[PDB]
């Protein structure tokens, strides 16, 4: 997912968001 | 905003700074 995607390729702060509370 | 390449902890500094004070859930795979 997020963590895997972010460190095994690229992600952005917008795919981040969806993370926040 | 620029893609950024983030793992261990680095991604754990970014939710935080993205989120802020909303708070945030680290959901790694098992
Ligand atoms: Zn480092």
């Amino acid at each position: 997912g997020i963590v895997e995607q972010c460190c095994t390729s690229i992600c952005s702060l917008y795919q981040l968001e969806n993370y926040c509370n | 905003f620029v893609n950024q390449h983030l793992c261990g902890s680095h991604l754990v500094e970014a939710l935080y700074l993205v989120c802020g004070e909303r708070g945030f859930f680290y959901t790694p795979k098992a």
